[PDB]
């Protein structure tokens, strides 16, 4: 249960057993020492995603099971040529099968067989959600250049009409610059002009130019108020291949990014990235909870872990203050599988059953129950 | 549910309170005018 | 390739790539081949080379505000009732001059000046009644302009065209309309996946009349507005949705199964090839191939902002102005003639 | 003059001079510009929802 | 003049796009609401016993 795929609830206090949703998992953990053969037998009942997959596999394949939970290990790291954890229990002919989070790779596939991956898992970054500000070019956005150039040419031809007005009837001359200033002012709500002398064509002519100024200006304001609202989108980083990680010092005060040491992600990074691993070690962090707390207080700029755990953490976070650029840009995208015994005969059947689950569409339902959260929108 | 995406126009009745206000203001203006006329008598 | 009944005989035989791999005409399949359940019965698929899903692909549309006129947010009765309303107020301001306590032409010029926000006109009413009348008329030229602008900018805000299809649970996809042609590539994994479902099969009856003979022809027909939605893998749709700048994937992947090199059920190559692919996914070789071939972007960010007003929808006011100049010339002949 | 300055303009005659007078009408115009761009925003936000 | 008007038209579109997007929240609907299947600590809500 070190992963959010299987959970552990001790037992319903109503009937002394568990409901028909979970399956009884025997938490057979050696508690104190090897002084006695007592495995600390307390019958719990595990449930979740891997539990549902396992329960679907047994009905689609006729077999029974009994969950010997774990003893002295988490996933299995080769130490002195000896495997521990799930891989250690499988390789010693004591388990014959393993489930949960195995993160299939070459070292585990060397001595332990594997089925087809039922879920993807790689290396995804987790950053905070940058607030989306308005574009720097937005005032000159809600009106195309065509509208501006016509308005200008209409201003020019109305000035021509005003200079033609000079041959009107009997009723400081009304020059071209004065009319231009008067019409330039009348479209930006007012400056301080001196107007037509009289002459009903002149006053009328400025009055219908004012009616096109009132519509043009109450239409720009409406269009500006309709863009400012809808458009909002931004992205902090593009992934591990962006220049933000390859060149940390070539920026503003540099970013800070680190993972949990002594793991799989740290091992790959160190194997395929020297300077990246060095910079990550220069900013090492504690467990996933402490890493989330550090991301919440603005101390770390990017967290590095597996895709599934980070997605689950971001789905159920308080509000939606977390992001995971992730998605298509995930590095070393491995999968989780069911560690069958080496050279066993159930491997083909179990992988065919997994592919058949995949075929009809039940794993999507399982994901929508156990892998989505509040920020699914 | 019933979506509020409606391009509502401003018909001759959807926005008419301003005209009632204008009529009441005209009535008050006539009252003030007749009061001033009585005062000027 | 898929399973299909032959035209004449009784036994069922595979098609295309599957048939050529099984019937001793090919020892390997180096191509994008989505791992399935109907194919793993006779084929031994290695560990997947790249992960992907099934996503829809629709054409990007122009926002197209469609304003079509300026008196658009007023209803032709309100535009006419306001005009006689200027004059009634103008003739009332003029009539409130003969009685003791302004010139009638000028008082009607002043109502036109106070509601068109123009600066023309000179003189203000001197009687208290006409002063209060103008004082409340100012309040009404401004309620008409502030109300015309909030109505124009609440119909320009709610002018969203539509909501594109998302995922597979969209009710418009489970039961589509007649004029909503959308299909897939015949004989593929999507075909079997849709033929396997229950209600998606009731919709798959409808897709089945037209399915393109290949993905390339479908991508070509989508641009020509002949196909409304194309459901395919997403590694090929992501490359189509980037180069052309008019194709965008709307839905989310709902069938997570990647391709894989597949050789026949008995060969030594099957064991060493799964280790080469697992070992070369880890030391970033696949990442190098992806950066070299699959992902070089040329169009993105999905702005989806509302429409900018063009000269095709805002030409009514220019027609009104041009019209103002033409009537102005006839008015100048009347002024000379009246003078 | 102040009634006009809040409904965007009528036709007034203003302060004679005197820096307190012109200033005084000028800061009344600054409360008229905010009051009127706030009613319009509030009217545009009701008409929508 | 063109810039006194861009400042006032811009101050009003920003004021009326923050007065439009000022929705308080979205109340619980039905039973499939994710906030109900896993509620927060300070979200006390209960029913009538028995
Ligand atoms: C985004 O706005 C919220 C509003 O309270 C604020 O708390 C947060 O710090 C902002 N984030 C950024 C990156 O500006």
């Amino acid at each position: 249960e070190e992963a959010p795929f299987v959970i552990v609830e001790s037992v319903d206090p109503l009937s002394g057993t568990c409901m028909r949703n979970t399956v009884p998992c025997q938490k057979r953990i050696i508690s104190e020492n090897k002084t006695d053969e007592e495995p600390g037998y307390i019958k719990k009942c595990c449930k979740g995603f891997c539990i549902d997959i396992l329960k679907k596999i047994s009905k689609s394949v006729k077999f029974t099971y009994d969950l010997y939970l774990v003893t002295n290990g988490k996933h299995g790291k080769k130490i002195n040529g000896t495997w521990n954890g799930m891989i250690g229990e499988v390789v010693m002919k004591r388990a014959y099968m393993a489930v949960g989070s195995l993160t299939i790779n070459e070292e585990r596939s060397e001595v332990v067989d594997f089925s087809v991956p039922f879920i993807e898992t790689g290396i995804s970054v987790m950053v905070s959600r940058s607030n989306g500000t308005v574009s720097p070019s937005a005032f000159l956005e809600p009106f195309s250049a065509c509208v501006w150039v016509m308005m200008f040419v209409m201003l020019l031809i109305v000035s021509a009409v005003a200079v033609f007005v000079f041959e009107y009837f009997s009723p400081p001359s009304f020059t071209i610059g004065k009319a231009i200033w008067l019409l330039w002012g009348l479209v930006f709500n007012n400056s301080v002009p001196v107007q037509n002398p009289k002459g009903t064509t002149s006053k009328i002519m400025v009055s219908v130019w004012a009616f096109f100024a009132v519509i043009f200006l109450a239409s720009y304001t409406a269009n500006l108020a309709a863009f400012m609202i809808q458009e909002e989108y931004v992205d902090q980083v593009s992934g591990l291949s962006d220049k933000k990680f390859q060149r940390p010092n070539d920026f503003s005060p540099p970013f800070r990014f680190g993972t949990v040491p002594n793991g799989s992600t740290e091992r790959n990074i160190r194997n395929n990235y020297a300077e990246m691993h060095a910079y990550m070690g220069k900013f090492n962090q504690r467990g996933v909870d402490d890493a989330l707390l550090s991301l919440k207080t603005g101390k770390l700029d990017a967290f590095i872990y597996d895709a599934a755990v980070l997605n689950y953490m971001a789905g159920r976070d308080e509000g939606c203050k977390l992001v995971t650029i992730g998605s298509g840009k995930v590095f070393a995208s491995t999968g989780y599988g069911i560690a069958i015994q080496k050279d066993s005969g159930w491997k083909r059947q179990v992988d065919l059953a997994i592919l058949q689950l995949f075929g009809d569409g039940e794993m999507e339902e399982l994901e929508a129950l156990w892998l989505t959260g509040i920020c699914h929108n | 549910e019933k979506n509020e995406v409606m391009s509502s126009q401003l018909d001759i009745d959807n926005m008419a309170g301003v005209f009632y206000m204008l009529g009441a203001a005209m009535a008050l203006s006539l009252i003030t005018f007749i009061s001033e006329h009585l005062f000027y008598w | 390739g898929t399973q299909e009944r032959v035209q004449n005989s009784n036994k069922k035989e595979w098609n295309g790539m599957m048939g050529e791999l099984l019937s001793g005409q090919a020892d390997m399949i180096v191509a994008p081949l989505t791992i399935n359940n109907e194919r793993a019965q006779y084929i031994e698929f290695s560990k997947p080379f790249k992960y992907q899903g099934l996503t829809i692909l629709v054409k990007k549309e122009i926002p197209r505000s469609t304003l079509d006129s300026f008196m658009q947010p007023f209803q032709s009765t309100l535009w006419l009732l306001v005009g006689l309303s200027v004059h009634v107020v103008a003739v009332m301001l003029y009539l409130l001059d003969r009685f003791s306590p302004l010139t009638l032409s000028s008082a009607m010029w002043f109502s036109w000046g106070v509601l068109l926000n123009s600066g023309i006109g000179e003189g203000a009413p001197r009687s208290f009644s006409a002063r209060i009348l103008g004082m409340v008329w100012a309040g009404f030229a401004m309620i008409i302009v502030a109300s015309y602008t909030a109505n124009l900018a609440a119909f320009l805000v709610l002018d969203r065209p539509e909501e594109r299809i998302t995922g597979i649970n969209d009710p418009r996809l489970r039961n589509p309309s007649d004029k909503f042609i959308y299909a897939t590539v015949k004989q593929s994994s999507v075909d079997i996946y849709f033929r396997r479902q229950v209600e998606l099969s009731t919709m798959y009856r409808h897709m089945e009349k037209h399915n393109y003979e290949s993905a390339a022809e479908a991508i070509q027909a989508v641009r020509d507005n002949k196909l409304h939605a194309f459901i395919w893998d997403s590694a090929v749709l992501e490359f189509e949705a980037s180069q052309k700048c008019d194709l965008v994937t709307t839905g989310e992947l709902f069938f997570r199964s990647g391709f894989g090199i597949g050789m026949r059920k008995d060969s030594p190559w099957k064991q060493q090839v799964s280790l080469s692919i697992l070992k070369s996914h880890e030391n970033g070789f696949m990442e190098d191939l992806d950066k070299t071939w699959v992902r070089y972007q040329e169009c993105d960010s999905r702005s989806n902002a509302p429409a900018t007003l063009t000269c095709e929808n805002m030409a009514g006011v220019f027609m009104l102005v041009a019209g103002g100049i033409v009537a102005g010339i006839f008015l100048i002949f009347i002024e000379i003639a009246y003078k």
